[PDB]
């Protein structure tokens, strides 16, 4: 399977209005065009993606895209899909100020929330009506956020350090220490998400208000058990949704930023970029031994150089389904950081994957070679043999 | 404070002790009586080395040492000798009969009522004692105490003391030469706790040592005193590491973490290599390159088995004198090119490698002869399997008719015990046989995915 | 003012830091009682790089002396320069590692490393401007590899700006001295390739090798090989001490050598060598200072570079000379060996010059590598780690201390992929 | 430190009568001679702004060069070369050691001259 992008056009704010107000952003079905406000005359570059959302006008009907629009189009699908048995991802990307932490949380205290709080209603609707004597269902939450290279536990905020990040042989990377717990209703994860939200650090700049300072995770482990007399496969799932709040790039000249502030940037920019160079070569090599003709000789893809890439290593390649969603401003002289948030969409429509249902190994091979005997009787038996 | 406390225990262990300490109070420079005259001409300096003697306030030296025996005789001969006045006066010896070659009388019966004050005196030595490294246990497989005492000293150590090491210096029956009827009776009893007990056990075999002294001394008439000798100089070598100094040194835990692989095959052989006499010290050079092909030489090995028929699993090389580290190293990669030598494929590097600035000192009266270089050898390897096939076979050989058994039975053991060791042993024999095989081909069996 | 601070760790570590404060003292003329002795007025005019001052009008080195054995310490006293270390700085304690790695870094290491840590704060904070640390241990070791990672993983959480150095002594294929070697040198190289800016690799083999072959000695000794380890030492921190016609600190270097984070192992060389009786013959030039920088026989990791590609090079020359000559000739070792250079980085040699030279040498250089072969020496270790971990070989002794396979296989992984790193750039073609 | 700089540009400029412009030497290739010009370009175009600038820089050479990251160093300087002076002087150490070993007959020149 292959990445899925979608792509979402913000309104103006202060800033933007207060300077020149132009926009450069236009937008029709799945395709959307770049006009570059130095050059006129040049043409007006266009990209298609699988999703294009357009918030800029408030009231109209064109293609208007509120928040509940983008959850059906994206996490109903994906929670569909974690429902099926597989593990889901969605990502956020752009740069600052422009919709991020907005798409993922939103503004609780109104009608407008975020991905995470429909996902999370949709999944306790779900397993609520479709609860049985039977079947039954499990979830727990976990919420980290990296800062400085330094992994943190967002749930309890009382742990006060930095966790130690493990590689099991089969599994991947993971979070020692990591404080995922067991919820039981939407109440539940409010309060989760809530404590989780103040425990952020977010610090006030000229770009944004209340820009985040780190990249944040939030991972729900979901699991399914079917228990029968027969031999009903007994937590059969295990899926993993994670949703991924990562901080926007930064120029010191138009973020004002000194001190601490800058050190935060530098950090950032540094993991945005190893960010970027991972998916520019998970492209090409994918695109290759797919286009190319299969040779697969030797590709190396640089995973271990930050700690972002490192930890979610299964969700940009390999055992996941994932989603990135990328945010872009309106404003003319935001122009050279937008045209290159689509650029690297573009890649990433280019990144495939590949995602297989959990299970037992030993359970497995049982399955598979009682399906063998089973195609093999059914083929004797109709032959005249068995 | 690199300290150790050594346990002698039976006529063999009494005896390797007055040898050890012989060698140990000249290396020193203390006397008989206990004086350091080398402090009182200079005026003060660390000759009192705390490995072996505790120094009073008035100048006199008591060596760090535990003598135990039920016969008064083998002590009684070191209370009125020459070094009367160095061992403290309390030496822990049962004024009764002895074991009698029993395992049964020396760990049940008479084994009792002299425990008490043989660990009320080592905890005396202990709480002196500042960083603590280990033990060093001498003593006899075959005989009565030094089997059945041993292992009930090394059970209460083990229960106390813990973390500890305890390493083991004993005397392995021989083939075909042998002083009681009843060793292997003794000997299979024993291993069951010295298996699990002990840390590291250094085996030497008495028909080795005769036939070294034969044939390099050009002793033709040897008594146990130059056997005795012998040893102390091994055990010295060993413990040399941590009383002078050197370009590389090896404590006492290194020796475990390098030479076991795993906890139930710590069982090395040990070898000493410019094993010569005065007269044929002359027409040889003497090289680190000469001495390290002489330890691995099957003929100067000190028990009976070829390594030939086995494959070494670790070796720890001990060189003192004027040796220096780039000779050693031609010579480790002289031996590795060797095809007669085998190593297990398991352990590509093969060799731990420690020197020492001191040279080994000449006991007067001795026999070896004074040399500018030595090697002393440690290796783990698979062929010691064979030294214990052969008891087993003998303990066969009696307990198909029960012979010797009521003498074990009227001193408070059962039937069963017997047949519990034999099994014991089997097993870490088996063991040997299961480390020694070659890696199964392709350990992964084969692969080679797509690209 | 830029200022630095030095550890010492283990018994390698502790002897080449000791003759490396003999070969800096004799530089700037300090005699071993502290005092100065010097006849130029440039000895005394950056002494504080590595010396601080004390009221006798005396200079005490800003060292730190670590081990777990009480005897190696002894040994550094009772020398010829054992006086001169401040006796506060010999941080020790008893019942040594024992080779054995997890003693290092989990059971005994995790007591003294809070006295250690302590010294290190208080060297630090009297700093005018500190620039980084420099740490001299042996990665086959126990203590050394242990404790040397233990110190470089909390510094890096204390001062993450700083500049972390880093000269390591690594197991060689034949000079083999211990049995576990492979076990801690690849745990050793987990931690380094995180926690570290520059990491000089040095290997007795090519040590031995250098001095059969260019020296001409018969009976080499430890000392010689601490000899030349400490040349290197000096002649990579030169241009912080002495003026030049081209400046290098220790950044420059880390910035013009490491195009990507983890490739940051650094193969030493220095220049002249010339065995104490064909000096008479050779005529020292900046030429012949080029061409037994970049020979295959005097470089001291045991790696050949004909095997790879040099990703960059630096050289620090000392001397009066001219730079026209200097940059003609690193010119020429590109263009001459075209194939031993990527071509995805112009001009990938970095030139640094001194004009005071060595005490009793006209002209001197030293050489910074950093090419595809030292990979080689990497997967090495890993055939030997993969020989013993199959089969447990040595196993009850590290997982005694509190460790688990997880963190073996982890440390195998991360081995594994750096090899897998710097082969991406190795072979040709590749291109623009 | 650039605070201090433009304190004591101000200082000399004050006691001047009649300036006529700068002359500012720096070199491309390295971080202060590109960093710290720009800086002291923006601030003195700001400042001064109708004063005359010229630059004396030295441009990286084809072939010879002392660091693996002069072309970044040099691309990242244009905008201030192009924006804030008035007229460069760009001058190779190539050149220079040419005509040295041509016309002065000087085999090993070095950098005085
Ligand atoms: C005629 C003369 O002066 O003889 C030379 C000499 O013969 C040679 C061979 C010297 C000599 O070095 C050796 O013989 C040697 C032996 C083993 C290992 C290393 C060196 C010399 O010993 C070494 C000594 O070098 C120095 O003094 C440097 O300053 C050196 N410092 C020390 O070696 C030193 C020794 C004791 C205490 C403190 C410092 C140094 C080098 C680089 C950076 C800083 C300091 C010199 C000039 C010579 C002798 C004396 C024969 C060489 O020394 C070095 C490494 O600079 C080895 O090749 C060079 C070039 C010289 O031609
Ligand atoms: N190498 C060596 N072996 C000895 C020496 N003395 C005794 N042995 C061996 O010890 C074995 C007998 O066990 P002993 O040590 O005599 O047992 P014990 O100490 O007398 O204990 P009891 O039997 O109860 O008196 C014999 O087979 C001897 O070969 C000795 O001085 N040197
Ligand atoms: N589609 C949208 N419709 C309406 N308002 C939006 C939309 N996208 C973003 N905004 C608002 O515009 C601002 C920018 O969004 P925000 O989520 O803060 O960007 P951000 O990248 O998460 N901040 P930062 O941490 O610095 O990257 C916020 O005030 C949002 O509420
Ligand atoms: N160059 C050099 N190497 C040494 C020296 N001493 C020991 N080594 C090397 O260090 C290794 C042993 O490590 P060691 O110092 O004992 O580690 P430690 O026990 O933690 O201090 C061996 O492989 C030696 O080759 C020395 O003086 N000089
Ligand atoms: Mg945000
Ligand atoms: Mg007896």
């Amino acid at each position: 399977a292959s990445v899925k992008v979608a792509v979402r056009v913000r309104p103006f704010n202060s800033r933007e209005m207060s300077r020149d107000s132009k926009c450069i952003i236009q937008m029709s079905g799945s395709t959307t065009t770049i006009v570059n406000p130095k050059q006129p005359k040049e043409t007006p570059k266009s990209f298609s993606f699988d999703y294009s959302y357009w918030s800029h006008t408030s009231p109209e009907d064109i293609n208007y895209a509120s928040q509940k629009q983008v959850y059906r189009d994206i996490g109903e699908e994906m929670l569909q899909h974690a429902f099926e048995g597989y593990n889901v991802c969605i990502f956020a990307y752009g740069q600052t100020g422009a919709g991020k932490s907005y798409t993922m949380m939103g503004k609780q205290e109104k009608d407008q929330q975020g991905i995470i709080p429909q996902l999370c209603e949709d999944l306790f609707s779900r397993i609520n009506d479709t609860t049985n004597d039977n079947m039954s269902y499990s979830v727990e939450v976990s919420y980290m956020e990296i800062y400085c290279e330094r992994v943190r536990d967002l749930l309890n905020p009382k742990n006060k350090g930095n966790l130690r990040v493990r590689e099991h042989p089969l599994l991947g990377p993971y979070v020692e220490d990591l404080s995922k717990l067991a919820v039981t209703s939407y109440n539940d994860i409010q309060d989760l998400m809530d404590s989780g939200n103040k425990a952020r650090t977010v610090a006030a700049t000229n770009m944004n208000e209340t820009s985040s300072r780190s990249h944040a995770v939030f991972n729900i482990i979901f699991t399914q058990k079917r228990h029968d007399a027969e031999t009903n496969i007994t937590t059969e799932k295990v899926s993993k949704i994670s949703l991924v709040d990562l901080a926007g790039s930064e120029r010191a000249d138009s973020t004002g930023a000194k001190g601490t502030r800058l050190k935060e940037g530098a950090n950032i920019n540094k993991s945005l970029t190893t960010l970027g160079k991972v998916i520019s070569a998970l492209a090409e090599m994918d695109s290759g031994p797919n286009k190319n003709k299969k040779k697969k000789k030797t590709d190396f893809i640089p995973y271990r150089d930050s700690v972002l890439t490192w930890l979610l290593r299964e969700n940009l390649g390999g055992n996941s389904r994932t989603a990135m969603v990328a945010a872009l401003s309106p404003a003319d002289i935001n122009y050279d950081e937008t045209l290159s948030t689509l650029r690297y969409a573009d890649r990433a429509k280019q990144i495939r994957c590949n995602a297989v249902i959990n299970e037992d190994p030993n359970n497995k091979l049982i399955r598979e070679l009682k399906d063998e005997v089973t195609r093999l009787r059914d083929l004797l038996y109709a032959q005249g043999l068995g | 404070m690199r300290e150790c406390i050594s346990i002698h225990v039976g006529q063999a262990g009494v005896q390797i002790g007055n040898a050890c300490w012989e060698l140990y109070c000249l290396e020193h420079g203390i006397q008989p009586d206990g004086q350091m005259p080398s402090d009182k001409t200079i005026g003060g300096g660390d000759d009192s080395f705390n490995t072996f003697f505790s120094e009073t306030g008035a100048g006199k030296h008591v060596p760090r040492a535990v003598f135990v025996d039920l016969e008064p005789t083998v002590i009684d001969e070191v209370r009125t000798g020459t070094y009367r006045q160095l061992f403290h006066p309390e030496q822990l010896i049962t004024g009764k009969e002895d074991a009698a070659n029993n395992y049964a009388r020396g760990h049940y019966t008479i084994g009792k009522e002299i425990i008490d004050l043989v660990l009320d005196r080592i905890r005396k030595l202990a709480d002196q004692c500042t960083g603590l490294q280990g033990f060093l246990v001498f003593h006899s497989f075959g005989g009565g105490t030094g089997s059945g005492f041993t292992s009930l000293l090394m059970e209460r150590l083990s229960v106390d003391y813990g973390k500890k090491s305890k390493l083991e210096f004993s005397i392995y029956p021989a083939p075909q030469v042998s002083t009681a009827v009843v060793e292997p009776y003794n000997s299979i009893l024993t291993t069951h706790t010295t298996l699990e007990h002990s840390d590291c056990a250094f085996m030497v075999d008495n028909e080795a040592i005769y036939d070294i002294c034969r044939r390099n001394l050009d002793i033709e008439r040897p008594t146990y005193t130059n056997l005795n000798r012998l040893i102390s100089q091994i055990v010295s070598s060993i413990t040399a590491s941590l009383r002078f100094d050197g370009a590389l040194n090896v404590d006492l835990t290194e020796f475990q973490t390098n030479l076991v692989p795993y906890p139930r095959i710590h069982f090395p052989l040990a070898t000493y290599a410019p094993v010569i006499s005065a007269e044929k010290a002359y027409h040889e050079q003497l090289s680190v390159a000469e001495i390290t092909n002489a330890c691995f030489e099957p003929a100067n090995q000190m028990v009976k088995c070829d390594p030939r028929h086995g494959k070494y699993m670790a070796c720890c090389l001990l060189y003192r004198g004027d040796v220096v580290p780039k000779d050693v190293n031609a010579a480790i990669a002289t031996i590795k090119t060797k095809r007669s030598i085998q190593f297990v494929d398991w352990c590509p590097t093969g060799f731990k490698v420690g020197i020492n600035y001191q040279p080994p000192t000449v006991v007067p009266g001795g026999d070896l002869a004074k040399v500018q270089r030595a090697v002393c050898m440690l290796s783990n390897t698979t062929a010691i399997a064979e030294a214990w096939a052969r008891l087993d076979h003998k303990f066969d050989l009696m307990y198909a008719k029960r012979a010797f058994v009521h003498w074990y039975v009227g001193e408070g053991m059962e039937e069963g015990e017997f047949s519990e060791a034999r099994e014991d042993m089997a097993a870490l024999e088996k063991d040997y046989e299961e480390v020694g095989v070659d890696s199964v081909e392709g350990e992964g069996e084969e692969e080679g995915e797509e690209y | 003012m830029r200022e630095i601070v030095h550890i010492q760790a283990g018994q390698c570590g502790n002897q080449i830091g000791a003759k490396f404060w003999e070969v800096i003292s004799d530089e700037h003329g300090i005699d071993p009682t502290g005092s100065y002795h010097g006849d130029s007025d440039l000895q005394l005019e950056r002494i504080n790089v590595y010396y601080n001052e004390a009221t006798g009008n005396k200079y005490v080195p800003r060292a730190i002396l670590v081990d777990l054995e009480p005897g190696t310490m002894d040994s550094v006293r009772s020398g010829p320069f054992g006086q001169i270390f401040r006796p506060d700085n010999f941080v020790f304690g008893q019942s040594g590692a024992g080779n054995n790695w997890a003693k290092g870094h989990y059971t005994e290491g995790a007591e003294l490393v809070d006295s250690v840590l302590d010294v290190v704060r208080k060297e630090s904070e009297s700093c005018d401007c500190l620039q980084g640390f420099q740490l001299t241990h042996s990665l086959g070791g126990g203590t050394g590899s242990g404790m040397g990672t233990l110190l470089i993983s909390k510094i890096r959480e204390e001062y993450p700006d700083r500049i972390m150095n880093t000269f390591s002594v690594m197991p060689s294929p034949k000079v083999s001295d211990t049995v576990v070697e492979p076990y801690n040198a690849t745990l050793s190289v987990h931690q380094l390739v995180e926690n570290t800016d520059e990491t000089y690799c040095i290997d007795n083999e090519a040590l031995y090798d250098i001095c059969f072959r260019t020296l001409k000695l018969t009976t080499p000794t430890y000392g010689d090989l601490n000899h030349l380890v400490s040349a290197t030492m000096s002649g990579v921190t030169t241009c912080l001490r002495f003026p030049g016609q081209l400046n290098a600190d220790l950044r420059k270097l880390a910035v013009n050598m490491v195009p990507f984070p983890r490739l940051h192992f650094f193969m030493p060389g220095f220049a002249p060598l010339t065995s104490r009786g064909s000096q008479q013959y050779r005529a020292l030039t900046v030429p012949e200072l080029t061409q037994q920088m970049f020979d295959s026989k005097n470089m001291m990791a045991a790696c050949d570079p004909r095997h790879g590609r040099y990703l960059t090079v630096a050289a620090i020359f000392r001397g009066r000379m001219s730079m026209k000559e200097v940059d003609e000739q690193m010119l020429n070792v590109q263009n001459k060996n075209s194939s031993y250079f990527v071509e995805w980085i112009p001009n990938n040699v970095k030139t640094a010059v001194c004009d005071i030279p060595p005490r009793g040498l006209k002209m001197s250089a030293t050489f910074i590598g950093n090419s595809t072969a030292i990979q080689e020496l990497f997967k090495r270790i890993s055939e030997q780690f993969t020989a013993m971990f199959r089969r447990k070989a040595f196993l009850h002794w590290y997982t005694g201390e509190g460790m688990d396979e997880m963190e073996f296989t982890e440390a195998e992984s991360n081995m594994n992929d750096l090899v897998s790193e710097y082969q991406q750039y190795q072979d040709a073609t590749a291109d623009e």
